[PDB]
DNA sequence: TCAGATATATCCATCCGA
DNA sequence: TCGGATGTATATATCTGACACGTGCCTGGAGACTAGGGAGTAATCCCCTTGGCGGTTAAAACGCGGGGGACAGCGCGTACGTGCGTTTAAGCGGTGCTAGAGCTGTCTACGACCAATTGAGCGGCCTCGGCACCGGGATTCTCGA
DNA sequence: TCGAGAATCCCGGTGCCGAGGCCGCTCAATTGGTCGTAGACAGCTCTAGCACCGCTTAAACGCACGTACGCGCTGTCCCCCGCGTTTTAACCGCCAAGGGGATTACTCCCTAGTCTCCAGGCACGT
């Protein structure tokens, strides 16, 4: 209920940063789907990996490492 | 000279599947070449999730974490749902 | 009073969030997503902030590369305003899709 | 000593066992490997490869052929949905490609 | 007259080199106590003392917040802090500092109760603090003292007539009592270019004079020596005796520095650097137009080093500064 | 006197290359090729047959993809035919800069 | 001059196999250089890995693990 | 020290140590430290050394994150060697297609 | 913890003395060399196991090294890999 | 305990196409 | 014509050095010294790459339409940036409260090792039946009508 | 809609070679013992997560307005699909020929392992 959050100027302000000209309508919609669907392939993983620890709390190297084996490693968090 | 391979064992799963059914040996390499692909890649991540968590021996809970992690998808749930069942059998004892 | 021209306030300020190398997101409202997201893998579960913010970055910058690689695209159809078919179209020969 | 039954004898699995779990120990791939361990990992191949032979076995009917060719085996494989996830960048060999035409460019 | 002050930051100091184990604030202190307790009147305003060097905001602010309460809420915070009172009581007996103090309260040895029940966790010389700690709080009379100097001057007399004895410091500047004996040695035949101080401790030992030894090496030793009791009174206490022995072409510097006292060595030292000498505890050297020291200066009297820094020679008994 | 229309035999020759699976590349001009861009790193080197023609099995496999990409971004650019500049947005896109 | 080798009907063929309908007539060259590109990016590596076990004959093998690093893994032979 | 010995920067005995017990091979060589870290310090040499230019010319006293950005995606080995990994509050190289300007 | 920082450190100071390193800077620096080593050993063995042998030595780091790094970068450490090897072995 | 430097904010005397 | 944008002068936000010497403690990574198992070395089959010669023909090079797609331009209108006035939640600190991360000492069930014991999978060799290829036949789609 | 001619499906009458059938045969999988320890668990301590509360304010939202760039439409011409025709080098058949790769017995020597060995930093005490 919460996707709504990410605000049209925000979106239109990243966008901006990326390099374009003109935005339409329905990309700032069709852009949540992208989102949604990013993150949630990321979390399912990164939780399963948490949760084969027998811990609670996601950390954030099980982040790390749910990244990279998601095939897009970020150096720089720990 | 003699080398390893999974021939037998994948005639008598075909034969098992269908009592109808032939192959080409070129067949037979794609499958030993299939085995070989999905034996190794589960092999390293297990090895690296022991790593991770920083035990010392391999054991089935490790191999059960790496299968849901690695799968595609509902067919996990499937297959994974057979090695439990699997596992109680040698349980069995 | 003076009226800008048509864009160039759109062709402003590129530079200027180009350098930028802050968030661009607001907070709240991603770990409220980032929780409810989470909400239907597993019961009650907790997370630290530094991880929070990783996950943020990294949608960040994988955002921000689909737009730029969908506007480059978009350039090669001679249209100047991106549109939903284009970043189809990149998603599918991104071999992601 | 009476006739003794193989691990995979056992418990009822087809797909070799115990040649496994000699890999496994020899792999490198830790330091102690444990007991289930092998008895999973064969497990899951045979479900994975049982699970692909259908498919191929049901294509190969649909083809009128009695043996499986390797045509029909690409075919299978990349028809699927989750196998074709699962399996997303291996070229087989000698495979062809789905037959499928865009059809924008189908004249009409 | 600044002794509330001065006795207050007598145990800042103490706080701040045993638990605070900060020497670069634990000399500060001192060196604002002292200026506190050598001013000859009493401090008004923490402005007022502030004139005085060697006292900062820091320490204006102390000598106010006293004034004005009475106390410091750090000091009476530090007083009842049962961790600190424990390290500043393990590390008042000699042997033990501030880690010693700091490893014993962790380990929860806190009193000498404790010390003396984990004796195998004392070393030689801890062992040997803990056992005569209140016979080294205790201060050595004039009389005492100048009888255990006769009886070590004799000992050292009969070991070797060329050995020179020669009790330094306050001992040497006159004052009425010490609180350990400081003894510089001599040989002919040991000079600038090893078991003189070891035949030294023989000698001493064998008429039973030093009772015990912490430690004994080529070049200083030290132990606890005590002048004996005639058969019928107390016994006296415990006290802590330190021989150097020092080359013969080094033994007049070293009198001279270890004579006393610091303010009149380090005047002595101001005044060698305004005649282009430079004066230490092995020799005196000359320097050079840019600085570069020397070749040092033989020496072979008090008189001769005062004549080298061209001053007049100053009894010990006007070398208060 | 009787022929086809314009491009209506191209269609009937896509599926007939589609169903087939033939090699499509003459094996003696691959073989001297390998041979000519092997000669520049490493002189007197001798292959086994399997390896070239496992080679060209790959090579096929790659540019296949290639056409196939570029004939997809093409379409999605309203336009009929296929050209240079495509190839290279579609080389551009999946990163292969 | 071998690559000239790769003739205007083959070209046409992989390219109708890929399903193409209309081909100008400036795709000879781009053909020949993507080509040639791909074949030496991996020849390279393929030299590389058997000239490491210090013998003289290219194994097929070999080319198969080659291309399994630079991301082919294509299975079946070898 | 083994690496002082061998005139290196980083401690020789560390990667020995991890090597042996990474568990990723039956039997350590003789001097695979040395090698390993001859190449390591290379690398961290040439990227600093990227990174000390970029900075010189931003007119700026600290490694900030954004220089070692710009220095690793302006040379086209280090973009090369490291073309699939992201960094932290780095952003992205200036670019504006031509087209697009008026 | 222990990590490479005093040694990253060290050797920005000797390639350039009028510089300053961020807190970032240290970790994604030690990042970048976790990051290289692991490559580096996984790769050298995959290749020591598929050459049928039983241990890892110099030749193997080398090949693999030239097998992974960009060329121009190879060939200098390449160069500097041999120089050191020979420096260590003339002990 | 302390200022002495040193890195780091502004601003308002200029410069430019837009 | 002027607002956004380059510097230099000037004032905050941090970083920082100013005793050391003598004498004992206190450990985490260098040397010293095997051994025996892993790697280098020489001799010999062989088979598998290499090279060569000749017919042979399916495949490739080349000239010739015309016609259908690429491209170029024009109007228009409607989606979209721009200015502005309002508003709601995001920071920005607080404050307190505690489930849970982490760490430490048993001990024990289990995994590595080893010497008999044996039989399931691998090597080598038939064979007849799935597969194959033309071959002529009939069947069906279409593009100028 | 319609025909002449080209692309497509089929029965079978042959062959044919190799996929699956068989046996002969060991070296790896099993049994039944042993010992030596990794983590399972039980029990503890200390914190980073979690939950509000009030203030400030600034990015966000909604609404009017001009305008340009996306998107239809048009003609125009040029290169390429299809066609037929004349060369030819791949391709298949055959041959020899020899050298780099397997193997196999032999010898050497280099790291795992064990065990001293220390001096480069910590403290007292001043």
């Amino acid at each position: 209920d919460n996707i709504q959050g990410i605000t049209k100027p925000a979106i239109r302000r990243l966008a901006r940063r990326g390099g374009v000209k003109r935005i339409s309508g329905l990309i700032y919609e069709e852009t949540r789907g992208v989102l949604k669907v990013f993150l949630e392939n990321v979390i399912r993983d990164a939780v399963t990996y948490t949760e084969h620890a027998k811990r609670k709390t996601v950390t954030a190297m099980d982040v790390v490492y749910a990244l990279k084996r998601q095939g897009r490693t970020l150096y720089g968090f720990g | 000279s003699r080398k390893e391979s999974y021939s037998v064992y994948v005639y008598k799963v075909l034969k098992q599947v269908h009592p109808d059914t032939g192959i080409s040996s070129k067949a037979m390499g794609i499958m030993n070449s299939f085995v070989n692909d999905i034996f190794e890649r589960i092999a390293g991540e297990a090895s690296r999730l022991a790593h991770y968590n920083k035990r010392s021996t391999i054991t089935s809970r490790e191999i059960q974490t790496a299968v849901r992690l690695l799968l595609p998808g509902e067919l996990a749930k499937h297959a994974v749902s057979e090695g439990t069942k699997a596992v109680t059998k040698y349980t069995s004892s | 009073p003076h009226r800008y021209r048509p864009g160039t306030v759109a062709l402003r300020e590129i530079r200027r969030y180009q350098k930028s190398t802050e968030l661009l997101i607001r907070k709240l409202p991603f770990q409220r997503l980032v929780r409810e997201i989470a909400q239907d893998f597993k019961t009650d579960l907790r997370f630290q902030s530094s991880a929070v913010m990783a996950l943020q970055e990294a949608s960040e910058a994988y955002l921000v590369g689909l737009f730029e690689d969908t506007n480059l695209a978009a350039i090669h159809a001679k249209r100047v305003t991106i549109m939903p078919k284009d970043i189809q179209l990149a998603r599918r020969i991104r071999g992601e899709r | 000593r009476a006739k003794a039954k193989t691990r995979s004898s056992r418990a009822g699995l087809q797909f070799p066992v115990g040649r496994v779990h000699r890999l496994l120990r020899k792999g490198n791939y830790a330091e102690r490997v444990g007991a289930g361990a092998p008895v999973y990992l064969a497990a899951v191949l045979e479900y994975l490869t049982a699970e692909i032979l259908e498919l191929a076995g049901n294509a190969a009917r649909d083809n009128k052929k009695t043996r499986i060719i390797p045509r029909h085996l690409q075919l299978a494989i990349r028809n699927d949905e989750e196998l074709n996830k699962l399996l997303g960048k291996v070229t087989i060999a000698q495979g062809g490609v789905l037959p499928n035409i865009q059809a924008v460019l189908l004249p009409k | 007259l600044n002794g509330g002050i001065t006795d207050m930051l007598t145990e800042l100091a103490n706080f701040e080199k045993n638990v605070s184990q900060a020497i670069h604030k634990y000399n500060a202190y001192r060196k604002a106590a002292s200026v506190i307790a050598k001013y000859p009147h009493k401090i008004k305003s923490g402005a007022e003392a502030k004139k005085l060097p060697g006292v900062g905001t820091k320490i204006a602010e102390k000598i106010d917040e006293f004034l004005a309460t009475g106390k410091l809420r750090k000091l009476e915070k530090i007083r009842q802090d049962d961790t600190s009172s424990s390290i500043n009581f393990l590390t008042r007996v000699s042997g033990i500092g501030p880690s010693a103090a700091r490893k014993f309260v962790d380990e929860g040895i806190k009193t000498l109760e404790d010390l003396r029940k984990n004796e195998d966790k004392l070393n030689h010389h801890q062992r040997i603090g803990l056992k005569y700690f209140g016979d080294f709080e205790k201060r050595i009379p004039r009389e005492e003292m100048l009888q255990m100097q006769d009886i070590v001057l004799n000992e050292v007399k009969k070991v070797d007539s060329e050995y020179i004895a020669t009790v330094c410091g306050s001992f040497r500047r006159g004052a009425e009592s010490s609180g350990d004996m400081d003894v510089l040695l001599t040989h002919p035949s040991f000079t600038s270019e090893p078991k003189l101080l070891h035949q030294v401790v023989e000698q001493l030992q064998k008429v039973h004079f030093i009772t015990d030894t912490l430690s004994k090496g080529e070049t200083k030793f030290m132990g606890v020596c005590q002048l004996p009791s005639k058969n019928d009174e107390k016994e006296y206490p415990h006290r802590r005796i330190d021989i150097r022995l020092i080359p013969k072409d080094q033994y007049y510097c070293g009198v001279l520095y270890f004579t006393g006292s610091d303010i009149f060595n380090k005047n002595m030292r101001a005044h060698a650097l305004e005649k282009g000498f430079t004066i230490n505890e092995y020799t005196i050297r000359p320097l050079g137009v840019t600085g570069v020291a020397g070749e040092p200066l033989p020496v072979d009297s008090e008189k001769d080093i005062f004549d080298y820094i061209q001053w007049k020679y100053r009894e010990p008994k006007d070398r208060s500064e």
